[PDB]
């Protein structure tokens, strides 16, 4: 038979988008992440000339096709739809958090860190909170904002001897993700630092 | 006979270009002691280095620039060698 | 004639928020230094600024325009005496969803074959963003929710389409929306648009 | 001695290939009728054109293309002239 035409793939929300073309015949329609290993397809089955492929992964790109049966008459698949779909807020938060001491500048460290792994999309900036005190709630600490194409950032004019505390967590178009697990450093005092 | 300890007590009192030393001699007597060694920097205490005598009490830190963060170590000395030093933390008025 | 704040720098958050963000080479360590920020449409014809200050190193521009291009410039005051503004930086916000409807939507027949007709539209004045797709609805029947209309999906960067196998002498109604990589914007007002009779179209 | 009036009737039954028409004439049998003509095509009837005897009243057009929205038209004439034609629009059967 005649494969369909006309397929067009348009992504509805973060994790749905609807495949459609145009022509009891019933319609199988079958998608697949473009940028995987996995060389395998989901796929699902429906007699009107559109569908919605949901469950999928934000901010990814898919390949959809669509074939057409009747009557034990299958066709070929039609030509492939590229679709992205849309972003979401970062899941996990950005990971090695590391804060080391600047030399030969004390009072002074130099915070570096790593993209999250799930940031659903493209970080646009950073949220790094960090403070001296033990019991102030987090939005009360000193908060820094880095541009998402930083992963280190320097602090100056901390103080001797004392223990710090550090949060960070990674902003997105849609939102901002979950802050890490506070990373405790502590600078070190002059006895200590000169041998 | 020996190296003589680290002073009792360090105060320090920043100004805007000069910075103020105030201390007193180690606890135990019987060591003697020669004099004095003070040395000064900004995140480090061997930029600069002045030698006084054992007898001094106040010091006098000139010339410093202005709204920065300096490092003060005081140590006492004799024939021996030089004893474990104090460490002092200043920063300048801007 | 007090120095400007340097390393002065404007992140983009949503679609509607910018966050400058600056630092000062004079802060010491009993006086508060305050500074001043100013935004703008780098590309428009009013040359006039909107402004705020704070105290602290960072601030936040709100209720910004979509897909927009602004222009940022830090100054400090303290005690009667005014810095120059520092270098501009520049931000772009985030793409939003379209909020109003695709314009001028215009059915016409198409010469000399009937039965088929070339629908003509233009974009959305407020999109908010670049426009991925076109959803263009038409039904026969009077009805019918939205939901049961006949769907074509058209590419963003086209204006026309085509529709065949219409019926002679019945009247059918057109909808159009934006969709956008942020979303999808309101529908449009119905177009009614008759097709001819033989006897008359003879 | 006048012109004649429109067919009282006109009947399409389109096949795969074919198109059958059934007709009858106009309403009024005091006007005098020579014969009907006959025109076709897609999406309009000038495309093609037959004139028939006017004791007809089927008439089979062949070698049509399948699945294709064709217009006939009918109309009846006499020495005076032709009149007013009948539209009808039919659909071919596909294959």
């Amino acid at each position: 038979m005649l494969p369909p035409v006309g397929v067009q793939a348009v992504a509805l929300t973060h994790d749905a988008v609807r495949v459609s073309w145009a022509d009891v015949r019933l319609y199988t329609v079958r998608w697949r992440t473009s940028f995987s290993a996995s060389a395998k397809y989901k796929s699902e089955d429906t007699t009107s000339l559109s569908y919605t492929a949901t469950g999928l992964k934000p901010n990814t790109m898919y390949e959809f096709s669509v074939m057409v049966t009747k009557n034990r008459r299958s066709s070929t698949w039609s030509m492939t739809a590229h679709a992205t779909t849309y972003e979401a807020a970062p899941t996990s938060a950005p990971k090695d958090l590391t804060v080391i001491t600047r030399e030969g500048k004390p009072r002074a460290v130099i915070v570096s860190w790593q993209p999250p792994l799930e940031a659903n999309g493209k970080i646009t900036a950073y949220i790094l909170f960090y403070t001296l005190d033990k019991n102030i709630p987090i939005d009360d600490w000193i908060m820094e904002t880095i541009s998402g194409d930083r992963l280190t950032h320097q602090i100056m004019d901390l103080n001797l001897d004392t223990m710090y505390y550090f949060r960070i967590q990674a902003r997105n178009s849609k939102g901002v993700g979950p802050l890490s697990d506070p990373i405790l450093f502590r600078t070190l005092k002059l006895e200590v630092l000169f041998q | 006979s020996q190296v003589p300890d680290q002073p009792s007590s360090l105060h320090v009192r920043p100004q805007t270009n000069c910075i103020i030393m105030s201390w007193t001699p180690p606890l135990n007597p019987n060591i003697v002691v020669r004099g004095y060694i003070i040395g000064y920097g900004v995140g480090s205490p061997y930029a600069e280095t002045v030698r006084v005598d054992s007898k001094q009490r106040y010091y006098s830190i000139e010339r410093l620039e202005s709204s920065s963060h300096y490092v003060i170590s005081l140590k006492a000395f004799n024939n021996a060698g030089e004893g474990v030093p104090l460490y002092e933390s200043a920063t300048t008025r801007g």
